[PDB]
RNA sequence: CAUCCGGGUGUUGUCUCCAUAGAAACAGGUAAAGCUGUCCGUUACUGUGGGCUUGCCAUAUUUUUUGGAAC
């Protein structure tokens, strides 16, 4: 269905994750899976305490993702057409 | 590389005899078609 | 489960609780159960507070939050 | 349903009719389906 | 008004550039992302249907094309969109390299910008095929069922393996088994097996089969392409549990037989059976052909509604047999998304881009992304002006930027000087390749193929395009080799103006010929005559036509 | 090499102890029945909280998702 | 097998639901999906005040209740009222059924 | 091993036969030149049906005498002009 | 490549002693031998002892247990 | 204030401005573009609103104003597993 | 795996032989169970139905739960007539003597 | 460079054959006509019945819907 397809149609753009643990990650979406697993590159990261760091590359399990932020351009991608 | 209907191979080999230095090396029976693929050679000066 | 890029690198691994562990990844499956090597509980400041866990270690996949290829 | 009307301007047949007309037309119909037949015997080669 | 009918059908007015079905700005917005661009070279033998395959992809991308006559909408005549030179229209033949940039979507709904380059199929235009191989990441090798894997296909496979590009094969003109040769379906399955086995004989280690979706079946006259994955997605996936789909897909080829929900690797005893591909794929295609040509229309539309969920309009039901067959097949086989999925799944950059770059340049470490670095593949006559076909291999290029151009014929000595001076140009205009138009843009990015209007005077045949910000960047710079045109020129004409007064015009024109035709060799004798070497008689006919008709526009004597 | 479902099948009519995931609670009782989802029915049970024996109970049904571990007691 | 299809019978009843977080939801039942997703109209949400006053547990529930957009200034005990709500099936603990229902038919 | 529902069957399996009685005629008509590949059209004037034209656009039978051959050639001259 | 469940089996056949970590319950680990393994990673542990989080001195013995897969964080050598 | 027909399903609410609750007590407000089997949601021009602990105590029982914090988010996919309940805020304009 | 009719009869077999048969005995006997819920509430009620997921329509409900006001601790005793109960919230069912 | 024999499409008018429910009751207006308004038939919430553009029909045991919760 459309939301998993939008997360696939987001690959190669910069996305922002928030997790159940309260961490936040922002970076280039290298790969995404139908299970909502994602891999990010050149990742700005943030702790639940609000402390900030940077890391090269990450993988995240789908179940722990709270929401994903996608570039506003995609509202006119061909995915949403009837 | 010559593609021709199989019963007309005598004409093709006659032409390859008329041209100087030309020779036929292999004939491929193109499966499931009436065609043959005939592989050979001819000099460039003779190719006009 | 596209872990192939990591499949013999040193991976740090967030797990349920708040307890980072780390090791050389050795294998994975459809649930993200992971098996990893030279396994260390990363409890804190390394020279006394961490713990080497054993020659083999395997994780039930639901317990992984996230992982990082510190050696790319 | 075969012709637009008595002004007799447009027609539309079925497959059995067109087959029967084609079969009757054997003397005066063309039967050269192979387009390569007209190599150097066509309009533009005559022009050249 | 400038008019171009004497040389090419081309759209001069921006208001008449056709509207895409997709939003075109969205396609540009993903040009920034190298992972979203695939460059596809459509190569294959003479008359394989490559331009027709492109005609399929062009029509499905646009709302209305001004050049569509009703003969083309109804499918009596091919559109031949990319064959847009007057000379190509007259010969019925692709002569020069053309292409289009299209937003394409796979069976999973993910989009790519795809740049397609349509190589000429005639054997004497193999220079253009070499340019296509150089430019392309993946190659669609189009072959027709009838002649199949010929020696030309063998060499195209070999050159593709040499050029480090992903091969994908389109088996075209399946109607010719059904309608021309009139094979019964079992014999047609055996024919396709013979073709696919012959393909595998020359692809050294890599295995090609339909269940791997490296094989696409097509009839670009009747407007359809399909893969096994595409067909089961459209018409069988809804009728089995979703976990079974890929395993059902895996069993639709080879020596597999089926009966009442059970499979075997041998035929069943009590009833004689065809294989699974024949039962589930090929016999339905044969039945679509037969019934669309010869069933009563009301029964036909009832069958199509019950089976394929396609409704026929009243105007479509009035169509003649070949337009109606095309219309029904196009309703059934849905916009070529399984071809885009095959292209998508067959090419992995991780295994190929480094090898391709190391083949076209010297081997070494990766280019720093602070540097612009691009391959100027050829000079092209496109519309009212010449352009340079460029693949951007790294960095960004901006409109109006000042950039340095080195001809590839100097690359070897310059590289030896690297291990132990270049002219510069302003990039006046940049435009996407659009077939019968050029769509202007302000930027071009890594992995993209694009036309560039300013740099064409700094090289003859091909060039390296680069821009740097540090002397250390210059020390790390790689230069592209002179390009391997597959056939050596051995067919010679000696050439002289009819009136010696007109010699300088011929000199300008011969420079233009040497630029535009990649494989041609032009040299001047001490006798004062000009010597042209070409691949063969049609090649010489084409370039001498260009000399007389477009470029020199004078009378020219020639030897036998 | 005894597998989990055969082990619980063997444990029927034996006096087992089950500690829950919550409230530091353990039930000790005779195992009556078990299913594919490892739900438990026990008889003549007793409730222990942190090891203090609250009171004995009749028949008991413990839902599968609540258990931490099951053990056989000394018999 | 049967018991989600029991809930599907209950259309237009003024059922009353307690979510796992502890908030109580009165309203008119328009639909129940096969995944137990329930739709209510003419809905009143509430948190019972003996539970509510322990902030440490009920902060999440209170914050959610206010951010519905339907909490008026507190006449009493943190009531909200809204025309339409969709509730995820997993989130339900209890459904109090209407007192007049003839369960023996179902 | 792998299996699927017992009533699963291919597309268009309810219609038993592949070749209908008219299929041979439809295949013959499909390849014919104009107008026989059509099933609709506009009426033409009777004087606009060039019946004999298709003969001399093609090569004559080689055995024909000289007067016939030059007749073919001259009619081609008229057509080209 | 070693599949994770095959590694669990390689704990099982060699009968090697191992330590197991609970899911969200931080303050305990469990030591013993893996006797049984599963499709859902339920495990049967013999000579089991729970140990706090620090060492074997403070532990208390459990006997033979079935530990339900929903609670396993780690298995370690 | 908005009123929507008793025709029950979420599929009718495409392009309506939803406000969507989650297990952690924030609310996401945006135009619904799509929904899924799992109730994964796509909200365009999205806003997350959240009650900080500094004024969370003002909701305790005793003319009232809460200074809630608001956050901009772009075209959010929301994981259905987290979504607590859904309310409709405005019709498509 | 198995056919639909076989799964139907298998559900009947499981309800009679399996651990769920404690609830079935109370349902058929029309005698009240006691149910410790996940939120430490204890329902006392008569069962009218149940399913695979341990959801259960209840009637004649009484619902004990406890609260504390500083040092003091107090009981609440709500009565309900007819109640659906989602099965995931169930710790442990009893059958009273 | 023209003439001639013919052709397509659109609009409007006219002619021929064949037709009817209706509120075709009334007013405004244009290069034309519901172009526009008052108006009329019934339907928007249900019980019997056809079709699909959907969901259950396929899911309690690791990535969503059968709670690591409760404090
Ligand atoms: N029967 C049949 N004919 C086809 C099919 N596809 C193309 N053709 C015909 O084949 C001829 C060649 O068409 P092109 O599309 O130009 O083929 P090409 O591969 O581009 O050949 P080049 O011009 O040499 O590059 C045309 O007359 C087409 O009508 C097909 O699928 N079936
Ligand atoms: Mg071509």
């Amino acid at each position: 269905g459309i939301p998993v397809k939008l997360l696939n149609e987001a690959q190669g753009h910069i996305v922002s994750l928030e997790l159940t643990t309260g961490a936040t990650y922002r970076g280039k979406l290298v790969e995404s899976e139908d299970s909502m697993n994602v891999q990010l590159r050149d990742v700005i990261a943030t702790e639940p305490q609000g402390a900030v760091t940077h890391m090269d590359q990450i993988f995240v399990r789908g179940s722990q993702i709270k929401f994903i932020v996608v570039p506003d351009l995609l509202k006119n991608a061909p995915l949403f057409k009837k | 590389d010559i593609t021709v209907h199989a019963p007309l191979l005598p004409i093709v080999e006659e032409l390859m005899k008329k041209r100087r230095g030309s020779r036929i090396y292999k004939t491929i029976k193109v499966a499931g078609t009436p065609l043959l693929e005939v592989r050979g050679q001819v000099p460039v000066i003779e190719s006009a | 489960p596209e872990l192939k890029k990591y499949m013999d690198k040193k991976i740090l691994l967030n797990i349920n609780g708040s307890r980072k562990v780390a090791g050389i990844l050795r294998g994975y499956d459809i649930f993200l159960n992971v098996v990893l090597d030279d396994a260390m509980e990363i409890n804190g400041e390394d020279p006394a507070n961490n713990h080497q866990l054993g020659l083999q270690t395997v994780i039930r996949g639901n317990s992984i939050i996230s992982l990082e290829a510190l050696d790319a | 349903k075969k012709v637009n009307g008595t002004s007799y301007k447009k027609w539309s047949f079925d497959l059995p009719e067109m087959s029967n007309l084609y079969r009757l037309s054997t003397p005066l119909r063309d039967e050269v389906t192979d387009k390569n037949y007209y190599y150097l015997f066509d309009k533009k080669s005559f022009f050249n | 008004r400038t008019k171009l009918q004497e040389h090419t059908i081309f759209t001069q007015l921006k208001k008449n550039i056709p509207k895409t079905r997709y939003n075109r700005d969205y396609m540009l917005s993903m040009a920034n992302i190298p992972e979203r661009i695939i460059n596809v070279g459509v190569i294959g033998p003479l008359h394989s249907g490559k331009t027709s395959l492109m005609d399929l992809l062009v029509i499905d991308s646009h709302k209305r094309i001004p050049d569509m006559s009703k003969n083309v909408e109804l499918g009596w005549k091919p559109l031949r969109y990319l064959d847009n030179l007057k000379q190509e229209i007259d010969r019925g033949l692709s002569i020069k390299l053309n292409g289009s940039t299209l937003l394409c979507t796979d069976l999973e709904s993910k989009s790519r910008m795809i740049n397609f380059l349509d190589a000429p199929g005639h054997v004497n235009f193999m220079d253009e095929t070499a340019v296509a191989l150089a430019a392309s990441d993946l190659v669609l090798i189009v072959i027709d069922v009838v002649e199949g894997v010929t020696f030309v296909v063998e060499q195209l496979i070999k050159q593709s393996i040499k050029n480090n590009v992903a091969m994908c094969f389109v088996i075209n003109k399946l109607d010719r088994l059904i309608l021309d040769l009139k094979l019964p379906p079992m014999d047609a399955y055996l024919k396709l097996n013979h073709i696919i086995a012959n393909i595998n004989s020359f692809t050294k280690g890599n295995v090609f089969s339909p269940i791997d979706n490296n094989i696409i079946f097509a009839s670009t006259k009747l407007g359809f392409t399909f893969t096994i994955k595409e067909f089961v997605s459209y018409y069988y996936a809804h009728s089995i549990p979703s976990s079974k789909i890929d395993d059902f897909t895996t069993r639709l080829w080879g020596s597999v037989y089926y009966h009442k929900g059970n499979f075997r690797t041998k035929p069943f005893e009590n009833v004689e059976k065809y294989p699974t591909f024949v039962e589930f794929i090929l016999i339905p295609l044969y039945k679509i052909f037969s019934y669309a040509l010869s069933m009563e229309k009301d029964k036909l539309k009832n069958l199509l509604r019950s089976n394929f969920r396609v409704n026929l309009s009243q105007e479509a039901l009035q169509y003649d047999p070949q337009p109606f067959l095309k219309h029904v097949l196009q309703l059934i086989f849905r916009q070529q998304t399984g071809l885009v999925d095959a292209i998508t799944r067959c090419y992995q950059p991780f295994e190929l881009f480094d090898n391709k770059t190391a083949h076209l340049s010297i081997p070494g470490k990766s280019t720093p992304e602070g540097t612009l670095w691009a391959h100027v593949l050829k000079t092209v006559d496109y519309g009212g002006a010449e352009w340079s076909l460029v693949r951007i291999y790294s960095g960004l290029l901006k409109r109006g930027d000042t950039v340095r151009i080195l001809d590839t014929s100097q690359s070897e000595s310059r590289q030896k000087r690297q291990l132990h001076e270049t002219p510069s140009c302003e990039v006046e205009e940049i435009g996407l390749l659009g077939g019968r138009y050029v769509y202007p843009v302000h930027e071009a990015h890594k992995g993209q193929i694009v036309l560039i209007k300013g740099i064409s005077s700094a090289y003859i045949k091909s060039a390296t395009l680069y821009s740097v910000k540090s002397k250390e960047d210059m020390k790390q710079l790689k230069f592209f080799k002179p390009l391997d045109y597959i056939t050596e020129a051995v067919f010679k004409i000696v050439l002289q103006p009819l009136l010696p007064r007109e010699l300088p015009k011929l000199l300008d024109a011969l420079n233009k010929i040497s630029k535009y035709y990649p494989g041609v060799i032009i040299k001047v004798e001490e006798s004062g005559e000009h010597v042209i070497l070409g691949n063969g008689e049609l090649y010489m006919d084409c370039l001498l036509y260009d000399l007389r008709a477009s470029y020199a526009k004078i009378e020219i004597k020639i030897s036998d | 090499p005894v597998n989990p479902k055969p082990f619980l099948k063997g444990l029927v009519n034996h006096r087992v102890g089950v500690k829950l995931k919550f409230n530091s609670t353990e039930y000790r009782g005779t195992l009556v029945s078990t299913d594919n989802y490892f739900n438990l029915q026990l008889n003549e049970a007793e409730e222990f909280v942190a090891g203090v024996s609250h009171g004995t109970l009749g028949e008991i049904f413990i839902r599968c998702n609540n258990v931490l571990y099951i053990r056989e007691l000394p018999n | 097998m049967k018991l989600v299809n029991f809930l599907k019978k209950l259309r237009n009843e003024q059922v009353t639901i307690e979510l796992k977080n502890g908030t109580t939801v009165w309203g008119t039942l328009q639909s129940v999906s096969p995944q137990m997703n329930a739709i209510l109209t003419d809905v009143k949400l509430t948190l019972p005040q003996p539970r509510l006053n322990k902030l440490n547990s009920n902060g999440i529930a209170m914050a959610s209740l206010y951010l519905t957009g339907g909490q008026q200034p507190t006449a009493s005990d943190n009531i909200a009222s809204l025309q339409y709500i969709n509730i995820r099936g997993n989130t339900i603990r209890q459904i109090i059924l209407p007192d007049s229902l003839n369960l023996d038919s179902l | 091993d792998f299996t699927l529902p017992e009533d699963f069957a291919p597309l268009l399996a309810e219609e038993e036969e592949l070749i209908l009685p008219n299929t041979k005629d439809a295949m013959s008509l499909y390849h014919s030149p104009f107008p026989f590949n059509r099933t609709k059209g506009k009426m033409v004037r009777a004087q606009d049906v060039a019946l004999a034209k298709k003969w001399f656009l093609q090569h004559p039978d080689e055995e024909y005498p000289v007067k016939v051959k030059v007749s073919y050639q001259k009619l081609l001259k008229n057509y080209v002009l | 490549m070693v599949p994770p469940i095959n590694c669990i089996f390689n704990f099982l056949q060699q009968q090697t002693p191992v330590t197991i970590w609970l899911f969200e319950q931080i303050g305990i680990r469990i030591k013993g031998k893996i006797v049984g393994f599963d499709e859902f990673m339920n495990v049967v542990i013999d000579e089991a002892v729970e140990i706090p989080v620090e060492d074997v001195e403070k532990g208390t013995p459990l006997g033979k247990i079935l530990l339900k897969g929903d609670n396993i964080t780690l298995i370690t050598s | 204030k908005i009123q929507v027909a008793h025709s029950s399903r979420l599929a009718n609410l495409i392009d309506y401005k939803l406000r969507v609750l989650t297990q952690d007590g924030r609310v996401y407000i945006g135009q619904l573009m799509a929904f899924d089997k799992h109730m994964n949601l796509v909200l365009n021009e999205c806003i997350e609103e959240r009650v900080p602990k500094t004024q969370l105590d003002k909701l305790r029982p005793r003319t009232l104003n809460i200074k809630v914090e608001k956050r901009v988010l772009g075209l959010t996919i929301l994981r259905g597993e987290q979504i607590l309940s859904t309310v409709v805020e405005d019709k498509p304009l | 795996e198995l056919s639909r009719a076989e799964l139907e009869e298998l559900e009947e077999f499981e309800f009679k032989h399996g651990p769920m048969s404690l609830i079935n005995d109370a349902m058929v006997t029309r005698t009240p169970v006691i149910i410790s819920l996940r939120n430490n509430h204890k329902i006392i009620a008569r069962v009218k139905a149940f399913d695979r997921h341990c959801n259960m329509v209840l009637e004649n409900v009484k619902e004990l739960w406890t609260e504390k006001k500083g040092k003091n601790v107090i009981n609440r005793e709500r009565f309900i007539s007819k109640l659906f109960l989602r099965g995931d919230s169930v710790i442990v069912v009893l059958k009273t003597p």
